[PDB]
Formats: C-alpha cells, sequence, structure tokens
C-alpha cells in the first residue's frame, strides 16, 4: 500500500517538477542578479497601463501552467469539462500564488521579475501598493516556512482537487481523487514529521480574487489602450 | 467566479 502513496508522491511531483515554470536552482542562483536603481527608475517611468499589460501577460502564463500541471494530475482528464473548468476557476490564481514564493528572496525582501530580482518599488507604476505590499507579505510567509518542492507540488494539487466547489457534476469523482491525495500528503507530512505546518499558512483567497479582478478587467478594456 | 479565468482556463484546455 506504501509503495502506490510513494509512488503518488512522485507522480505529483514529476507532474509539478514539469510544469514548474522555472527550476527553483535557476531562481535561487540568480538570487545575486539584482535590478540596479536605474532599472528600478525605467520600471517606475512606464505607464499604469504598460505596467498592467505586462504583469497580466505574466499572471495569464502562470495560470497557463497551472491548466497543464492539472492536466498531468491522474484522474483530472477522467473528469468532465465542466468539473475540470469548476476546480481551475476556483483553484488556478491560489496556485499561482503559492507557486510565486520560490521567487522570493527573505534575505533582502526582492522578487524575480523578468530576468533579475527586485522589491515592492519596481511595480509603483501600478498605483496598487497596499495589493503588493499584501502579495510580498504572503510570499515571505510561505518562504519563512521553507515549504519544500514536495510540499508545494502535493498543497497546490490539493488546492485545484477539491469536491466542495460550488457547480460540480461527479462530486463522488473528486472526493475519491482528493482522498487518494490527502492519504499521500499526509504520509508525506508524518516521514518528514511536518504534520504542523499547514497550521501556519497565511489565507490566499482575497488576494487570488483581486489578481483574477485585475487580469479580467485588462481583458474587459483592452479596446480602450494599444495592441 | 471570473469569466476572465474562464476564458484563458477554456483556451489552454483545448
Ligand atoms: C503585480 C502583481 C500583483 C505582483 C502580479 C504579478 C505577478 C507577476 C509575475 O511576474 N513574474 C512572475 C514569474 C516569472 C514568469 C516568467 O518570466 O516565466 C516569477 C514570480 O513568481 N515572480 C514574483 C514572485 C513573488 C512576488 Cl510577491 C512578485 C513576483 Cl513578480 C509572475 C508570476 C505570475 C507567475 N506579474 O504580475
Amino acid at each position: 500500500s506504501l509503495t502506490e502513496i510513494e509512488h503518488l508522491v512522485q507522480s505529483v511531483c514529476k507532474s509539478y517538477r514539469e510544469t514548474c515554470q522555472l527550476r527553483l536552482e535557476d531562481l535561487l542562483r540568480q538570487r545575486s542578479n539584482i535590478f540596479s536603481r536605474e532599472e528600478v527608475t525605467g520600471y517606475q517611468r512606464k505607464s499604469m497601463w504598460e505596467m498592467w499589460e505586462r504583469c497580466a501577460h505574466h499572471l495569464t502564463e502562470a495560470i497557463q501552467y497551472v491548466v497543464e500541471f492539472a492536466k498531468r494530475l491522474s484522474g483530472f482528464m477522467e473528469l468532465c469539462q465542466n468539473d475540470q473548468i469548476v476546480l481551475l476557476k476556483a483553484g488556478a490564481m491560489e496556485v499561482v500564488l503559492v507557486r510565486m514564493c520560490r521567487a522570493y528572496n527573505a534575505d533582502n525582501r526582492t522578487v524575480f521579475f523578468e530576468g533579475k530580482y527586485g522589491g515592492m518599488e519596481l511595480f509603483r507604476a501600478l498605483g496598487c501598493s497596499e495589493l503588493i505590499s499584501s502579495i510580498f507579505d504572503f510570499s515571505h510567509s510561505l518562504s519563512a516556512l521553507h515549504f519544500s518542492e514536495d510540499e508545494i507540488a502535493l498543497y497546490t494539487a490539493l488546492v485545484l482537487i477539491n469536491a466542495h466547489r460550488p457547480g460540480l457534476q461527479e462530486k463522488r469523482k473528486v472526493e475519491q481523487l482528493q482522498y487518494n491525495l490527502e492519504l499521500a500528503f499526509h504520509h508525506h507530512l508524518c516521514k518528514t514529521h511536518r504534520q504542523s505546518i499547514l497550521a501556519k499558512l497565511p489565507p490566499a483567497g482575497k488576494l487570488a480574487s483581486l489578481c483574477s479582478q485585475h487580469v479580467e478587467r485588462l481583458q474587459i478594456f483592452q479596446h480602450l489602450h494599444p495592441i | 467566479t471570473n469569466m476572465g479565468l474562464e476564458a484563458i482556463i477554456r483556451k489552454a484546455l483545448m
């Protein structure tokens, strides 16, 4: 029985590694490669539109990698199209917020953005300081718990595979997939003596919702702005 | 729910 659970762990971690966007060692190595005060000023001089366009392009890209993640989770493609959409709609952005913590450097409070690391001030042109500060605090809180790759991979699978999502057709098919992931994650946390980390997670719902709202706002108003 | 994410997600499933 153990070997199957350990196989499902390795299956979820494989699915995650292939869809991670960047390798973690790449993000950690690039931490030294930091934006200059001049390169910061370049980003601060851009238009609100141009800076939101870039960030929405990266959010959109990130959501497409989570769909590739879900597609490789055993049982998810067996679900009906409606359920796949309902789960990804309700889960995708929170998996992005969680995946983002890997590209956050707690030492200097800087994030990987378009080839180098910089601080909150890199995003002044979004005129959303409170939102920026919150996504930074969130990434800081997950960074400080030292979530391994395995933990992120299993946790983000459980953010997606949730049978409580309003609008599901095959609830029982989703519960079977969720339960198997809970077994697997529970076995992993026991082995590693990390049972208690999910008590210490900051809440992500409100932040994900705002990030989704901003992405939609830019789709809706594209014709008021250049191509 | 969000239509904008629905659109992104529908595209990526095909
Ligand atoms: C403006 C917001 C609210 C930060 C939304 C946002 C995120 C992104 C945004 O840019 N690069 C990224 C990726 C790299 C994408 C690539 O080049 O392949 C790195 C990251 O995780 N940065 C990161 C990690 C933690 C924080 Cl707190 C901030 C950032 Cl920028 C993102 C995230 C959507 C995935 N763009 O806009």
